[PDB]
């Protein structure tokens, strides 16, 4: 035993057993509280607690589908068992994170679950038993069964009479246990016993999109004005104050009539700020001084304002087709680039070919903004048909039945 | 004792130090002893490397450290302008001015700094050598004569810039024209600690930046990040800040009731560096995303060997000092499931740059792109400490169909050329290689150019598909006891990924037919082993 | 002193020793600025400027490059574990090399000599050449191989051949080295396929004689002789040597010791096993094996390398 025998590996016995977490063996090998270390190779070893049961055959191990999966173990196997022992001075588990979900998806709701309940009976249930950091187990709470992956482990502090990391640590009376759902997880964990890991996230300013006349591209939306026009609304006193600059390039692609000109018309109706001045792509293809001929109004109120201009808008169109003729994209380049360049200037691409597009317009200084508008789901469809078919809501000119 | 930390570059120390003594030393001692000394001036810099390093920030702080007029610029696929005669008059519109400001004040006149932009463009016949392309090079003459020859300067100097070092026509780089070249590179450990010192000292002073932030580990978690990425991530950092704080419903308009304490928080630094941005020459987060698709089972031994086996090879290359360069080729049946075990091999490493190069982007291609985007590929790694490449069917890029043979002899030649040439210096690079046929690669001496080889088999055993069906989980105890009845004799012959297809079109009918189909199928099958 | 700079100056043209010269001034003329705020002028130093050896011997060793002279900094490719006398071989090649290098500087009746080295692959038939022309001390020695010209085709590959074989006509003496000949005619066994335009350009070029006075020398590899001596091609090599492999024992165990690897306890147990048997493998695959087995535990590293060693090793 303390130097190692070889066994075999077999099925847990009872479900009492595998919801147990212990490795299931017979009293005639070892005794129901030891802890062993279990060999498949020279670099898979691990850490497994003891329990007897009268049926299982002397010269096999008995583990539980979870366990069988973490260690990699498959029934009649050969493994290595010897006895380990922990220092407990180190090896006690003062407070461990574990992630938790619904074990099977056909028995997922959204009642709450106490953690600290969980906590609680965890701590009755695995008390003195290893625990290892990303290990998998089944957990059954208020009868129901949870898949639990061990996160992080934390040493015990000394005793009052008398925070380290761990690999692999002993449950005792006294550890802590830290919960914290899954990604993309529906479960509802309450109580203060609880990681609550969710701080990945973003505090988004609440708009109005039924009255702003858009439905279905919420999050295009937020992460447009969150990137690109946050900082033309703050006072320039701040913005001077941090050191910060302005973008000066959006590029937004999709299928054909998805809702690629509203969703920069709107906001540009949003900061009181100028009415676009639109521009086609393919018909002008004397071109310089056509579009030397857009940016005079900007360049003539920044010289009248300097540092004050409202902001201008241009919603250029298809731009495959221009840039890939040289001249015209060295001319925008110019423009928009370089020494020479105005600070209330903002460009807004739109196309069908993302792939077709060149790579030296897509740099850092250069359009720095990507985005795909794709066809609406159901819920995009059903705000659409809403928004659409309001006006006549109101006089009372429709029908019931539809 | 040049300092630049002042100045705004960091990193780049040893290099601004050389490029000053070599070729700048001359333009500051008084007139009078460099006369006695009877020295020259330099006429000319190159500077190569990757974008976004801080190339253009080096050469306006070294223009305006001297007190000299502002740069001029120009573009080198420009000044190829609508055609000839004007591409000579647009080059003739550079120099009127130093000539006339010598003329005036004699040889006491101030640096005319010229910066061209993508030399390599505006000065080339390499390319030609190239597989097909083909182009007449006249500006460079006029540029060579203006630059030296009758009517030279003594108070000109210029400096170009390139991406590319070898496509440059030996004819500018002799002495007189331009002498010193150097190289900018990639930041280091050290580069990244400075540059973001150097890029958050403003909002560091007027008490703006949090008490929770560290620089050392943002510093520390951003891993072959150029310069300009950088300063796009503390961007991006303080726009979300400023965001939070953007109480609009109506009209936008700030607010005053929680403006006060805008401070940029450690989350505002780790949002950011999860979605905003995605550094070029690291790692590719949706290229390993749909290729394990259904992840990995253990069912047998040659899965842990193979496992095994791929870690000592990812620390052999880790580790060594004589063998820079290690490879290996898998090779199996079809179906057996072998383009996802490369992907979960190279993953595991870590390794800060990992891109594979499958055959699936270039449908289409002719015989002369493929050979320029593999080279493209190949080139982009010899950038970094550390390099994991990957390559899908090597029987699909030769295009090997059997009637004929037929296959293109110059990709096969290129290939077999790059396999064996080792990184520039100190530099450590994997490659992995899949192929299903291992019959038809060792009749064209391939397997001569691969330090090793694996082999990856197929379920050969009734245990090892009971095992399997288990693990996987579909079939109950009493359908597996009987699908381990009529299963006794080991003749089966399967892939892994055809298991999978069988299981799900015997899924789709009835509850009680279901065995029954499962072992038709199996058996029309066959084993052919 | 002007004698020694001058004579340690070989196939210098014209404008390089004004580069030297210059760029000599420059490093002396350095250390006398010390303005680190807009960098004016420094004095105290202004006076007591000089040039001295040390500067020109420094510019010398890292600021200049001849374009018709030795490149040092190639060589660091290609020799990169240096060489160990493992056998018989080594020497006997080692003097049949300098034999030849001491026939094409001290006659008067053979300007020209060329040499072909052959063998099994991957025992060594670059790292030995480039040893044996860097010993010549010859004023100029280029290295022409195929992954500088990747991509290339059949007409720029031949203008570089004939290029890099026109600069050695304008040098006193000279050695130029070509390697992996099968790799520049593109050979493949299936077909088979080659161009024939390379072929013929290196036939013509290998018969060759330079303008009088001058001398040559030709050193080239290969991995294949069968092939070769099917287009006729070994009709135009003066001479041929062979490049052997390990086979025995104690030729194994000798290398073992003097790599340096693996010690007395578990050298004794590698040769109470391979001393009784015959091997075969090439010299560079048992680096790479000895570093494969290198990353296991400590106490399995001899069963690894003998059971790596019973697949590709003895196996003929
Ligand atoms: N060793 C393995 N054990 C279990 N599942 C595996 C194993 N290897 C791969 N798989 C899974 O099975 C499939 C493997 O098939 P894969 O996609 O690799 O086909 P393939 O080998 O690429 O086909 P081919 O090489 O003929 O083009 C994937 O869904 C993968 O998740
Ligand atoms: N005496 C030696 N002879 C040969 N190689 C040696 C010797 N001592 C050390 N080595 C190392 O072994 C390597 C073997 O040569 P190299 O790596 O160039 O391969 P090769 O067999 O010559 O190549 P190829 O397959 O292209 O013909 C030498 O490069 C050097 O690194
Ligand atoms: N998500 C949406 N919500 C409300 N209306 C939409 C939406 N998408 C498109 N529309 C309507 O369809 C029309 C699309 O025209 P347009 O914006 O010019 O298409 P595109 O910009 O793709 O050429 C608009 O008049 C708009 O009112
Ligand atoms: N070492 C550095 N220190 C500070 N900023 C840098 C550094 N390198 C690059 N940058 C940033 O990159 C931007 C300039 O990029 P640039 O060097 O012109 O790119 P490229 O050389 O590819 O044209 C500047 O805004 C600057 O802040
Ligand atoms: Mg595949
Ligand atoms: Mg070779």
């Amino acid at each position: 035993n303390m130097a190692g025998r070889s066994m075999q590996a077999a099925r847990c016995p009872t479900d009492e057993l595998s919801l147990s977490n212990c490795a299931v063996v017979s009293e005639k090998d070892y005794q129901s509280g030891q802890h062993v270390i279990v060999r498949t190779s020279p670099n898979h070893k691990y850490i497994f607690t003891l329990r007897t049961h009268p049926s299982v055959v002397p010269g096999s191990v008995a583990f539980s589908l979870p366990q069988r999966k973490w260690a990699g173990l498959s029934i009649g196997q050969e493994i290595e068992v010897a006895l380990y022992s922990f220092d407990k001075a180190k090896q006690c588990i003062g407070t461990m994170t574990i992630e938790i979900d619904f074990l099977q998806k056909k028995n997922i709701d959204s009642n709450p679950y106490d953690t600290d309940k969980m906590a609680a009976e965890f701590i009755q249930q695995f008390n003195n038993q290893a625990f290892s950091v990303g290990q998998q187990l089944v957990f059954s709470f208020n009868d129901k069964l949870f898949g639990l992956l061990v996160k992080d482990i934390e040493a015990m502090d000394p005793s009052i009479l008398k925070r380290q990391k761990i690999e692999v640590g002993l449950v005792v009376g006294n550890s802590q246990v830290a919960f914290e759902k899954a990604e993309n997880s529906s479960l509802n964990l309450i109580g203060k016993a609880k990681t609550k890991e969710n701080r990945q996230s973003i505090i988004n300013p609440d708009w109005n999109f039924e009255k702003m006349g858009i439905g279905g591209l919420d999050k295009e939306f937020s992460d447009i004005f969150r990137r690109a026009f946050a900082s033309r609304v703050f006072p320039p006193e701040i913005v001077e104050q941090m050191g910060c600059k302005h973008v000066k390039g959006i590029l937004l692609y999709g299928p054909p009539g998805c809702g690629k000109t509203l969703l920069a018309r709107q906001i540009g109706k949003m900061l009181n700020a100028r009415e676009p001045k639109v521009v086609n792509g393919p018909e002008i293809l004397e071109s310089e001084a056509n579009i030397r001929k857009l940016f005079a109004d900007a360049e003539e109120e920044q010289r009248r304002l300097g540092a004050n201009s409202g902001l201008h808008i241009i919603i250029f169109d298809e731009i495959d087709a221009i840039c890939k003729h040289d001249t015209v994209v060295n001319q925008l380049l110019s423009k928009i680039d370089g020494v020479e360049q105005l600070n209330n200037i903002l460009v807004i691409g739109m196309t069908n070919r993302p792939d077709l597009i060149d790579e030296a317009l897509l740099r850092p200084g250069r359009l720095e903004v990507k985005m795909e508008i794709g066809l609406p789901d159901e819920k995009g469809r059903l705000q659409i048909l809403h928004i659409h078919t309001a006006r006549m809501r109101g006089h009372q000119l429709l029908s019931a039945d539809v | 004792d040049w300092n630049f930390e002042k100045m705004g570059i960091g990193g780049l120390d040893k290099e601004f130090s050389d490029i000053f003594r070599r070729a700048f030393a001359s333009r500051v001692f008084p007139p009078e002893i460099v006369e006695q000394m009877g020295c020259k001036h330099v006429k000319g810099i190159l500077l190569y490397g990757p974008p976004g390093c801080g190339k253009t920030l080096l050469a306006r702080q070294i223009g305006k450290m001297l007190n000299a007029r502002e740069p001029k610029v120009v573009n080198g696929p420009e000044i190829l302008n609508k055609y000839v005669g004007e591409s000579e008059a647009n080059i003739r519109k550079l120099f009127a001015d130093a000539e006339e400001e010598q003329r005036r004040l004699g040889a006491n006149s101030g640096l005319h700094i010229i910066i061209f932009d993508e030399i390599d463009a505006i000065c080339k016949q390499r390319g030609s050598m190239a597989g097909s392309t083909g182009v007449h090079d006249t500006v460079v003459n006029q540029l060579l004569s203006k630059i030296d020859g009758v009517e030279q300067l003594n108070n000109i100097l210029v400096i170009g810039m390139t991406n590319r070092p070898d496509l440059i026509d030996e004819a500018l780089l002799r002495p007189g024209r331009l002498e010193v070249k150097m190289e900018i590179g990639l930041p280091d450990e050290k580069g990244r600690l400075q540059i973001l010192h150097i890029h958050t000292a403003r909002m560091r002073g007027h008490q703006l930046l949090s008490a929770d932030v560290d620089i050392k580990e943002l510093a520390v978690e951003t891993k072959n990040f150029s310069g300009a990425e950088l300063e796009g991530l503390v961007r991006a950092a303080q726009s979300t800040a400023m965001n939070r704080h953007i109480k609009a419903s109506t009209k936008v308009e700030v607010d005053m009731e929680k403006a006060e304490s805008l401070q940029v928080t450690r989350g505002d630094f780790l949002a950011s560096l999860e979605n905003d941005i995605k550094p070029a020459f690291g790692t590719n987060q949706e290229d390993y995303a749909s290729y394990i698709m259904n992840g990995i089972i253990k069912w047998g031994d040659p899965v842990t060997r193979v496992l095994d086996d791929g870690e000592l090879l990812v620390q052999q290359t880790k580790n060594s000092d004589r063998t820079p360069l290690v490879s290996v080729l898998l090779e199996g049946p079809p179906h057996s499931g072998k383009t996802a075990l490369a992907a979960k091999i190279a993953e595991e490493s870590n390794f800060p740059f990992i891109k594979i190069c499958s055959p699936d982007k270039m449908i289409g291609f002719s015989e002369t792109a493929k050979c320029q985007a593999m080279k493209k590929i190949f080139d982009d790694a010899y950038k970094s400490q550390l390099s994991c490449v990957v390559v899908d069917d090597i029987e699909r890029l030769l295009d090997y169909v059997p009637i004929g043979p037929r296959f293109s002899n110059l990709v096969l030649q290129a290939l077999l050329v790059l396999l064996k040439k080792a990184p520039p210096q100190g530099r450590k690079l994997l490659i992995i290689g899949t192929t299903s046929r291992k019959d038809v690669l060792q009749e064209m001496e391939m397997l001569n150019a691969f330090s090793t080889t694996i082999h990856v088999p197929n379920i050969a055993t009734g245990e090892q598909l009971l095992e399997a069906l288990e693990l996987l989980g579909n079939f109950k105890d009493k359908e597996r006891t009987t699908i381990a009845q009529q299963v006794k004799g080991k003749k089966v012959w399967i892939g892994i990924k055809k298991l999978l297809m069988l299981i799900e079109m015997s899924l789709q009918m009835d509850p009680e037919y279901r065995v029954r189909k499962f072992l038709a199928l199996l058996r029309e099958e066959g084993a052919s082993p």
